[PDB]
């Protein structure tokens, strides 16, 4: 099966970095910035396909989002657990993967402050579409990524332990639980890259010409 | 006991950047200039092992490229335990 | 596939129970003895199907001569080991078993000795063709079946050790080796059951008189 990209542009409103909010998590944008940095193309597990480990059967077309996912369901009846599994690499299937970092354009720098970057994600068609120094207009949803350096930082950092009311326990004896932290930062990934001038407002004269109304 | 095949004049040409999701687990044909080099490695080709509890020395087996391969019977002592790769008898490629 | 089963009979001599010699086994040979115990009627691993333990497919068709046998090809290629098996008894084949007992005629007892007794098998459809109290005249083959009560026996008990030759071993350290002993007693296994007479020389009378001539 084809995987399709849904690309939108002409956004009515066009945001500056630092006006990026966590209200707009999970949401339609455009901003603008000048890219910096832009990593190699590297393949991303979109479609993984498994191996259990002690069935050994594969099973396919596992949804993948965002973070390693691992299926518990193991439909063969032969087993009867879930969390083992192994992946195979040559038959699950991955889509093209950038990182390009991108900094506030030197106009929209506030008054005394420094610049501020953020690492905009393109995927499929829109990998290599910027290049290192270029002003672009990126399209795209404001998502979160984990970020573990938040753990010296003031503030109560939001954390995730396992809720035990509708669990019977006896206390036969022979009390671990897992708790893990919720630190983020915001990052983006944009669907559509369009690179508007570096200025204020190809060698081949007939790809111009053919370019000029 | 090993013949290595070498493919000429593969006729697509690729960038290292255009190289894409297509060419996974395909052949391509990439050219460039060499940055810098590794030394001469030697990796595990004919594994042999051997067994702690009995000290019986195993088959040799065929290392793939690709991962690990690791025994988990001994077809003497018929034990699971901890065999160890003994580098004398095992055979090994060059690697770059 | 049904069981065929050859059943030899008329040879041209038989044999007492004590005219039975070890160079013998192996062969067609004809007894005679008179029955004094008859087993239930059992059955007997003909086509045993197994599963391998963490390939869990199953191979069947597999024979099984005298003692309990498993396969080590495991066509199957998922794994790597060949002793790890288990039993399937529905998918498993089986042939109808019997074990009777029989002892010295009367007439053929030595001048000063006890009657001795033989487990004769019988398989197939020759089963319940032996009844206690009858003289009977069995055909078959002399068969080998291990005996564990000639432990304090007085001779030399035969014994089988892994000969280790060809193996190179290493002093890497951290020396067990399997021994069986071959010890064994002689049994029949019958492919033909006559019922002669016990003496020297059905309840419908018209079963009766139609076997007449
Ligand atoms: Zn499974
Ligand atoms: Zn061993
Ligand atoms: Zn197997």
């Amino acid at each position: 099966e084809r995987v399709f990209q849904i690309s939108f542009f002409n956004l009515p409103t066009v945001h500056r970095i630092r006006d990026i909010r966590s209200e707009k998590i999970g949401s339609l944008l455009s901003i603008s910035g000048t890219v910096t940095r832009t990593s190699e193309v590297r393949p991303e597990l979109y479609k993984a396909s498994f191996t259990c480990d002690m069935c050994r059967a594969i099973v396919d077309n596992v949804e993948q989002s965002f973070k390693y996912t691992e299926p518990t369901f193991c439909p063969n009846p032969s087993c009867e657990n879930r969390a083992f599994w192994t992946l195979n690499v040559t038959r699950s299937r991955f889509l093209d993967w950038q990182k390009v970092r991108i900094q506030e354009n030197a106009n929209e720098i506030p008054t005394g402050s420094m610049p501020r970057t953020l690492d905009v994600i393109l995927r499929g068609d829109s990998v290599e579409r910027a290049k290192p120094g270029d002003r672009c207009k990126f399209t795209g949803v404001e998502i979160v990524v984990p970020d573990v350096t938040q753990l010296g930082l003031p503030g109560v950092k939001p954390s995730s332990t396992l809720d035990t009311r509708g669990i019977s326990k006896t206390t036969e004896g022979l009390r671990s639980l897992g708790v893990r932290d919720l630190t983020y930062k915001i990052s983006f990934l944009a669907c559509h890259v369009i690179s508007i001038g570096s200025n204020i407002g190809e060698r081949d004269q007939e790809v111009f010409l053919n370019s000029l109304s | 006991s090993e013949i290595h095949v070498r493919i000429s004049d593969f006729p697509t040409i690729y960038s290292l950047r255009e190289l894409r999701e297509s060419n996974l687990s395909s052949l391509v044909r990439v050219t460039g200039v060499v940055t810098r080099r590794t030394g001469v490695f030697p990796q595990l080709k004919y594994v042999k092992f051997n067994c702690l509890k009995c000290g019986s020395i195993l088959g040799p087996f065929f290392q793939d490229s690709n991962e690990e391969i690791r025994i988990s019977f001994c077809t003497n002592c018929k034990s699971k335990g901890p065999f160890r790769v003994n580098g004398e008898k095992t055979v090994y490629r060059n690697y770059q």
